[PDB]
Parts: structure tokens; C-alpha cells; sequence
């Protein structure tokens, strides 16, 4: 057992330390959003590998006070010169400066701190700018990560330069430092957001991402903007309201599951026995399946129409029709659950 | 994809979900600023780019110029009638972090599991195609047999799947649970 309760607020992150710098920040007078920031600029660091300011994110907010939750967009997004055809090979998709986006990291904290923030701006780097020249042990996350990908790292200089020791990837304690992030965290928490997207670190990530053979501009960094989304995806369940993302995030993929689940009334009754218990986990699985069915539709909602196929994704009614498909004895052929791509 | 849930004393509550796609990204770091760039254009389809057996592109998520790619996160917050927050929740990992963020309120919200457990509880995960389901390895048993016994097919998942950071509300305050499939920890006061 490990069990972790707070009687005033809680931070709940992938890495110990990111965990406590959202905590300090909150003990610090920090709003939630602070404390989110001041995390994600820490979990950037500890666990690389998954997220950090070349990236992006999206965030669910809510307001105690005013009972209103909000979405910040700030996925990144095809740059200007992207087209249909641009990739031939999932390699080429993946690797190098061609499979880059422009970020869409920094302009999100941006926004969100812009509506939410109460500690200043350079207090939410300030603990991370020490962490990443003090250096911390790898972690079991990244450990692992550094040795899926030890091939590609090891033989690529410029990442060897930080996660290798004696060119080989660092294993798990072994301390990682990251000097060249701290000053580019330095120089954000002083400049503002403005530095990465229209400031003095713009021409040089430009170069980075071109001498890669990628095609992102200035203007494309210029131009990037996070959307507030004022009225964020909700499905209700029994008493209670949930707030997530839709398209292009997968919203009204995990709102089909559950209102397909919750007509089948599960409670601790369904995982009591081997019997009900594995009809419960098939009845999960079906409702999978019919859910991935219908994702395939789905994409960026100024791009393409999603407005029919979200509604159809969120309504009881239609999940109700596809639970009545699924069969208590088997599963089925894909063609059964009539996935769709138009 | 990393995830991570907040709650302040106000009640107030962040789930975010950011990522930089797989890991370490389009492997192009920074010699000057370090700066590690995203592969997300990794996540558009494409019409010359076939993933998985049989399966055709999607044109709904083909490139253009300023669109954002299809993710498969799904950072939420779940409110009570009474307007208090229940649970904070999201997962990273890929396609599995939706069923996982299913999953996580399904073993809370209606198992009972408490929120470490309902984080810890083994998962897993079809995404119709490919035609299989993933489960993990320390899963019951009892339920591998069902879904055998129904004609899935099933396969263990060689590591883990996906990664959960949740919160929710309880008498005693709020719960707040990280994955040790990944090894975070949560704190508060
Ligand atoms: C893929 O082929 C198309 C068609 O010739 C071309 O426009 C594009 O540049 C190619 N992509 C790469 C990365 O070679
Ligand atoms: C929550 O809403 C109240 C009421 O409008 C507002 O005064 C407050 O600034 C909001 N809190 C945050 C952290 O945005
Ligand atoms: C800043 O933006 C303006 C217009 O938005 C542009 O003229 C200028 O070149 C930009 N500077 C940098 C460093 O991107
Ligand atoms: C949920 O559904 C839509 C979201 O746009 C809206 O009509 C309704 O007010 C939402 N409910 C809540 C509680 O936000
Ligand atoms: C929505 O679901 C109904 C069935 O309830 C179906 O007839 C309709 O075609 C669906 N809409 C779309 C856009 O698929
Ligand atoms: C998928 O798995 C099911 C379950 O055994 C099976 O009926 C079907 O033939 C398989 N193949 C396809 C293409 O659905
Ligand atoms: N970056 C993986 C996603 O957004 O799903
Ligand atoms: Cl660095
Ligand atoms: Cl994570
Ligand atoms: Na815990």
C-alpha cells in the first residue's frame, strides 16, 4: 500500500520533485495553474523524454468559485509550409526536422498564467533553473526510456552530450545535469513567452529545426497562438459532471466508453466474482472497440466538420445503441462495429 | 505524453497532459539552447504511410498547414452537483491513455477502487485495430480466461501500459496518486 492524503491541497505528477515544486508553489499563495506550470517546467526536465517547452499541451481548468471549467489548446501545429504529402515513410514522420511542430508549450503557460496565475512569472522557473544545473538521479522513467532508445541516442552527439555518461546512456541514479535548458529557462522566466516565439531565442530554434531538414519559419513561431476553449467537452455521469477536451484530443473517445458503460450499472457487485468479473472486463473491451470504431472520424474541428460525429460520440441515446450490439458470450469481427473513415 | 493532476486549497483544480510525442521527440536536440523539438507530426495520417496491417489512412487527420494533429490524451476534471471537484485525472503512454483514463474512473467511480488502487489496478487495452487485446502482466487471471473464452485474443503487453496521475476527493481530504509504472510520487499539505 501507498497511500498519499491531504487535508488542503495535493500535486499529483509523474516525478517526486516536480510533485513538490507544484506543492510549494501552492503553499507559496500559487493558484492551481501556477503550481500546474511550475510542475510541467520540472516534469520537462526529470522525464524529457515525454514532455517539455519543444512540445505541447492541452489543460483542463476549473474554478471553484465561479463552478466554470475551461480548456487551454496549446497542441502544436503543422507548420505553414507542411503539406499532405510531405512524408513517405513513418521514419521520415518521425525523425528529424521535418517531423517537428511548431511548439506550442511556452504560449500555453502563457495564457493560462495570463488568466489564472497569482505567484509571478519567473517564480514558476526558478526551481527548476536549479534543478537542472544542480542535476538529479535518473529516474526509473527515464532510465528505462534512455535504454529503449539507447541506439539512437548513443550514436546522435548532441543528445550523447547530456544523457550519456562515457557514451553510453546514463542508467537509473546516475545524475543528470542540463545546463543549456537552464539558461534557456532563465532567459524565459526574465523575457516572457515573447523570447521563444518573437525574441531572442526564436532565430536560433529556427536554425535548430532547419539544419535538421525541417521547415519551420519564424513567421510560424510569430503566428502560434493557444486557444481558449470556453466551453470544453462534458459528459454528465449520475451526479456528477466531466470536463474534457474534444477533438482533436480524445474527449469524445473516452466519453463513448463511459456512456457505454454506465447503462450496464457496474458497482463493486461487478468484479465480486471470476464470473461477473469476466463479463465486466469483456463488456470494457466491446465498449473499446465500438468506441475506436468511430475515432477514425475525428480530427481538428477548424479543419474538418466534427460537429455530427462528436454529438453522436457524446450522446447517450447512440451510446445506448451500441451497447445493445454488444454480445455477453463474444466479441467480434472488426467490420462489426463499423469503423468509418467519412 | 506526461500527465499531471492539481488540486488548490480553494478547490480549484489543473489537468494537463503535454507532450513532446515519443520519446525524445523528432530525437533533435539543441546544442545551444537544449531544447529537445516534438515529433508530433508523427501523429497526422498520411496517404503513403501504412501503420498497421489492413488498415487504411484516415483523411479526416491528413496535414494541412496550421491544423493540429489527433491526440490520444484526455486530461479531465470530474465536478460534483455540489460543484467540488471529485477526481483529476489524464494518462500518458499513446493510444492507451484513453482507455487507461477510462479505466482509472471506471475502477474508482464504480469498482470502489481507491484512487492509489484505481492507479495501480492492472489495465488493458483494444483499440480495435489491431485485432487483439493488450493486458498487463499481473492482471487476473479469471478475466484473461474470459476474454479467451468469448474469442479474443489476448496478448501480454511486454512492459507496461500507459501512466496515471490522479486525484479525488475524500472525506479525508484529497487522495492523490502517481504511477509507479513510471515512478512519480505525489505531495501536498
Ligand atoms: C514524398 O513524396 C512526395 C511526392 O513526390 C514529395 O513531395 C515529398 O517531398 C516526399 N517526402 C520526402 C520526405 O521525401
Ligand atoms: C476564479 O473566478 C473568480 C471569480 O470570477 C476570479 O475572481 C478568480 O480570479 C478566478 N481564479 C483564478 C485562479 O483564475
Ligand atoms: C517579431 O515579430 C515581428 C512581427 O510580429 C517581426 O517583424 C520580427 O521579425 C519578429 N522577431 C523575431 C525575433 O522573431
Ligand atoms: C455540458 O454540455 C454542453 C457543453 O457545451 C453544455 O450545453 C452544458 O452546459 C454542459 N454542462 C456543464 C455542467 O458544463
Ligand atoms: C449519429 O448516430 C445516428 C444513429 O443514432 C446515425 O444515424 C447518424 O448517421 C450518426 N451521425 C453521423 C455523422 O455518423
Ligand atoms: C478479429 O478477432 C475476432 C475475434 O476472434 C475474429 O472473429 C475476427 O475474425 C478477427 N479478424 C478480423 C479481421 O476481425
Ligand atoms: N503525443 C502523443 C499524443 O498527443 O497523443
Ligand atoms: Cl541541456
Ligand atoms: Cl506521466
Ligand atoms: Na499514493
Amino acid at each position: 500500500p501507498d497511500n498519499h492524503v491531504y487535508t488542503r491541497a495535493a500535486v499529483a505528477a509523474d516525478a517526486k520533485q516536480c510533485s513538490k515544486i507544484g506543492r510549494d508553489a501552492l503553499r507559496d499563495g500559487g493558484s492551481a495553474v501556477d503550481a500546474a506550470i511550475a510542475a510541467l517546467l520540472c516534469v520537462g526536465l526529470m522525464n524529457a523524454h515525454s514532455m517539455g517547452i519543444g512540445g505541447g499541451l492541452f489543460l483542463t481548468i476549473y474554478n471553484s468559485t465561479t463552478r466554470k471549467a475551461e480548456v487551454i489548446n496549446a497542441r502544436e501545429v503543422a507548420p505553414r509550409l507542411a503539406f499532405a504529402t510531405m512524408f513517405n515513410s513513418s521514419e521520415q514522420s518521425q525523425k528529424g526536422g521535418l517531423s517537428v511542430a511548431v511548439p506550442g508549450e511556452i504560449r500555453g503557460y502563457e495564457l493560462a498564467h495570463q488568466r489564472h496565475g497569482r505567484l509571478p512569472w519567473a517564480r514558476l522557473f526558478q526551481p527548476s533553473i536549479q534543478l537542472a544545473r544542480q542535476g538529479f538521479p535518473v529516474g526509473k522513467g527515464l532510465a528505462a526510456a534512455l535504454e529503449n532508445k539507447r541506439t539512437v541516442i548513443e550514436q546522435q552527439p548532441v543528445l550523447c552530450e547530456v544523457f550519456c555518461r562515457d557514451r553510453k546512456v546514463l542508467r537509473e541514479g546516475e545524475r543528470l545535469t542540463l545546463p543549456q535548458l537552464a539558461d534557456t529557462y532563465e532567459t524565459l522566466a526574465i523575457e516572457g513567452a515573447q523570447a521563444f516565439y518573437n525574441g531572442s531565442l526564436t532565430a536560433q530554434i529556427v536554425k535548430d529545426i532547419q539544419a535538421a531538414g525541417g521547415i519551420v519559419t519564424a513567421e510560424d513561431l510569430n503566428n502560434y497562438r493557444a486557444e481558449l476553449i470556453e466551453h470544453p467537452l462534458n459528459i454528465s455521469l449520475g451526479d456528477a459532471v466531466l470536463y474534457m477536451p474534444s477533438a482533436p484530443l480524445s474527449g469524445p473517445v473516452l466519453a463513448l466508453i463511459l456512456n457505454i458503460l454506465k447503462g450496464y450499472n457496474f458497482s463493486r457487485e461487478s468484479v465480486e466474482s471470476p464470473e461477473q468479473k469476466g463479463l465486466t472486463y469483456h463488456r470494457i473491451v466491446e465498449a473499446f472497440r465500438f468506441a475506436y470504431a468511430k475515432r477514425t472520424l475525428l480530427g481538428d474541428p477548424k479543419f474538418v466538420d466534427v460537429t455530427e460525429v462528436v454529438r453522436n460520440m457524446t450522446s447517450e441515446f447512440f451510446a445506448a445503441q451500441l451497447r445493445a450490439q454488444i454480445s455477453d458470450d463474444t466479441t467480434h469481427p472488426i467490420s462489426y462495429y463499423k469503423p468509418e473513415f467519412y | 505524453t506526461a500527465h499531471l493532476s492539481v488540486v488548490a486549497e480553494d478547490g480549484s483544480a489543473v489537468s494537463a497532459t503535454s507532450t513532446i510525442n515519443l520519446y525524445f521527440g523528432s530525437k533533435v536536440r539543441s546544442p545551444v539552447s537544449g531544447i529537445l523539438f516534438n515529433n508530433e507530426m508523427d501523429d497526422f495520417s498520411s496517404p503513403s504511410i501504412t501503420n498497421e496491417f489492413g488498415v487504411p489512412p484516415s483523411p479526416a487527420n491528413f496535414i494541412q498547414p496550421g491544423k493540429q494533429p489527433l491526440s490520444s490524451m484526455c486530461p479531465t476534471i470530474m465536478v460534483g452537483q455540489d460543484g467540488q471537484v471529485r477526481m483529476v485525472v489524464g494518462a500518458a503512454g499513446g493510444t492507451q491513455i484513453t482507455t487507461a483514463t477510462a479505466l482509472a474512473i471506471i475502477y474508482n467511480l464504480w469498482f470502489g477502487y481507491d484512487v492509489k488502487r484505481a492507479v495501480e489496478e492492472p489495465r488493458l487495452h483494444n483499440q480495435l485495430l489491431p485485432n487483439v487485446t493488450t493486458v498487463e502482466r499481473n492482471i487476473d487471471q479469471a478475466v484473461t480466461a474470459a476474454l479467451e473464452t468469448r474469442h479474443h485474443h489476448t496478448q501480454i503487453a511486454s512492459t507496461f501500459i500507459a501512466v496515471v496521475q490522479a486525484i479525488v476527493r475524500t472525506a479525508g481530504g484529497w487522495a492523490a496518486a502517481s504511477d509507479s509504472r513510471k515512478g512519480g510520487e505525489p505531495a501536498g499539505y
